């Protein structure tokens, strides 16, 4: 009826290795790559800086550093299963 | 002068011949590096004139960071930058007569018209309203100081120079080089 | 300037000992602003923009009066004077339907572009409070890089901010550590970050080097050398013990 | 025919809202132009992606 | 002609919302994914890591 549909320019592939890319600079380097060249930094050194951040010390988080990461290792797996098992998790995209 | 075609939702045996998911591209002759966007076709297909060529257009450089679990990097010197923003704040007050645009001087017209009631007066409220808005607009971004403040006569700030956005004395609008050039540069 | 430099984290001294570098940089980039505004036209095409998008709309408006919309012609003298009022009703009803369409039609599109407006002003005067009445912490909020300052200009229609901004440059590789151990005891940085060149260990703040001595200034003590992950041995100094030496 | 250019505007209006989608894909998402790779070997000290 | 005008003009409607929608998403991808945020219930509900 004179209806047509026209393809987006960025397919989803593209979109994928452009958060792909994000996810890989901030995990070598924190929040450098956002306002210039891009610095690493350990991992651990970071997580300190950021508990810097908001107000608590890093010997707390050198302290307990398996602890933290074990409960995020446990935070990103129920993410997985939340999104699995409830089908009304993305009714904003669907409406 | 030269030109390609594009015709859109057509397979390319029913009309330097490309078939994409966009449509059938004639004129344009593919290659296999990939550039940076110039003229966007779709679906990741981009055209450029280096001829007329069609490419697949790239992301970005690549770059990995040398990461490790006991290296650092630390600047050693800097960079002062400056850029620019630019921001719409107001259209043009615009108002419409309904009565002349629908009818003009003629009164048999303006009779029958009054048969359809309010209409017009509600054509002049919605753009009355319109045109109070824009005064709003401009009043809310620029009015955000109540004391007139003047930069003192001897212009020693300890090697910083602002005469390029400071008001320029010689000019009769008391605007600065930069407010000039914006001035003249939209028409 | 040297407030807003601790605003992002710098001591005072980098902006004291390099004050005459920094101006000419200043001054370079003001410059470099000004030669880019008078060298490149399609710099400001959104203010072009709202302005063809308004006067098409007028010019398609007037246009429209030039349709008959079925009747014999668009223009009522004529119609009036060639018939008689029985008939002349119904033409002058269809030319009446069509021109209020249209009236209707620019109104609605017009409503649709102030309310565009309108957030688009909005969101100039947050940037006029939040970037030129203060410093902002905001990422990207203000220009790209760590915000120091903006500067308004006025435009047709329209508002221009330049945006001051720091920007880190020429890095270079060290080894680190994250705390340091003596007598037994873990020791960490109070605001900067362990660096070696291979040989020695200093101090640094996080954005711009400059070795100190590691001391009891500028180090706190916290717990064992045996639960930090990765901490390496070196002394560290006392400043108090030379002084009771003598 | 004897309507005038609405065919026109409705035309023009659907190919803005066309350009305007794509302009909000790039505002999104085209936020650096460095693609970043992680390194082969992900220790992380402790922490898993 | 009424049918496509009445389509036509909820597509606009629906543009406006989605481009609001696309500037908050924009704006979290800079100042949630590229830095860390002090805004209260920005990004998620606790203090912002």
């Amino acid at each position: 009826n004179g209806l047509t549909v026209l393809p987006p320019l960025l397919t989803d592939e593209m979109i994928a290795q452009y958060t792909s890319a994000l996810l890989a600079g901030t995990i070598t380097s924190g929040w450098t790559f956002g306002a210039g060249p891009a610095l690493q930094i350990p991992f651990p050194m970071q997580m300190a800086y950021r508990f810097n951040g908001i107000g608590v010390t890093q010997n707390v988080l050198y302290e307990n550093q398996k602890l933290i990461a074990n409960q995020f290792n446990s935070a990103i797996g129920k993410i997985q299963d939340s999104l699995s098992s409830t089908p009304s998790a993305l009714g904003k995209l669907q409406d | 002068n030269q030109v390609a075609v594009l015709y859109q939702d057509v397979n390319c045996t029913e009309v330097n011949v490309f078939q994409t998911r966009a449509g059938c591209l004639i004129g344009a002759e593919h290659v296999n590096n990939s550039y940076e966007c110039d003229i966007p076709i779709g679906a990741g297909i981009c055209a450029s004139y280096q001829s007329i060529i069609a490419y697949t257009m790239s992301l970005g450089a690549e770059n990995s960071v040398a990461y490790s679990n006991n290296s650092i990097a630390i600047p050693t010197n800097f960079t002062i930058s400056v850029t620019t923003e630019i921001l719409p704040v107001s259209m043009t007050k615009t108002s419409v007569d309904c009565t002349m645009y629908i009818c003009g001087d003629s009164t048999e017209c303006s009779n029958l018209l009054l048969q359809y009631g309010s209409f017009c007066t509600q054509l002049n409220r919605a753009l009355t309203g319109i045109a109070v808005e824009q005064d709003k607009n401009t009043q809310e971004v620029f009015a955000q100081v109540k004391q007139i403040y003047k930069t003192p006569p001897i212009k020693d700030f300890g090697g910083f120079n602002f005469s390029q956005i400071l008001p320029d004395p010689s000019k009769p609008s008391k605007r600065s080089p930069i407010e000039d050039l914006l001035f003249n540069k939209v028409t | 300037m040297a407030y807003r430099f601790n605003g992002i984290g710098v001591t005072q001294n980098v902006l004291y000992e390099n004050q005459k570098l920094i101006a000419n940089q200043f001054n370079s980039a003001i410059g470099k602003i000004q030669d880019s505004l008078s060298s490149t036209p399609s710099a400001l095409g959104k203010l072009q923009d709202v302005v063809n998008q308004n006067a098409q709309a007028l010019n398609t408006l007037v246009k429209q009066l030039s349709s008959n919309f079925g009747a014999i012609s668009s223009v009522l003298n004529d119609i009036l004077s060639r018939l008689d009022p029985p008939e002349a009703e119904v033409q002058i009803d269809r030319l009446i339907t069509g021109r209020l369409q249209s009236l209707q039609t620019y109104v609605t599109q017009q409503l649709i572009r102030a309310a565009e407006i309108r957030a688009s002003a909005n969101l100039a005067a947050t940037k006029m409070s939040e970037c030129v009445l203060g410093q902002s912490k905001r990422v990207d909020f203000c220009g790209k890089g760590y915000h120091l300052m903006s500067f308004p200009q006025s435009a047709p229609h329209g508002v221009v901010f330049l945006h001051v901004t720091y920007v880190p440059a020429q890095e270079k590789n060290f080894t680190t550590a994250p705390a340091i151990c003596h007598d037994g005891k873990a020791h960490f940085p109070r605001e900067g970050v362990f660096v070696s060149n291979g040989t020695h260990w200093f101090v640094t703040q996080r954005n711009f080097y400059e070795p100190q001595i590691i001391t009891t200034d500028n180090t706190f003590v916290s717990g064992n050398c045996d639960v930090v992950i990765g901490i390496v041995n070196n002394t560290v100094y006392d400043p108090l013990q030379p002084e009771l030496d003598s």
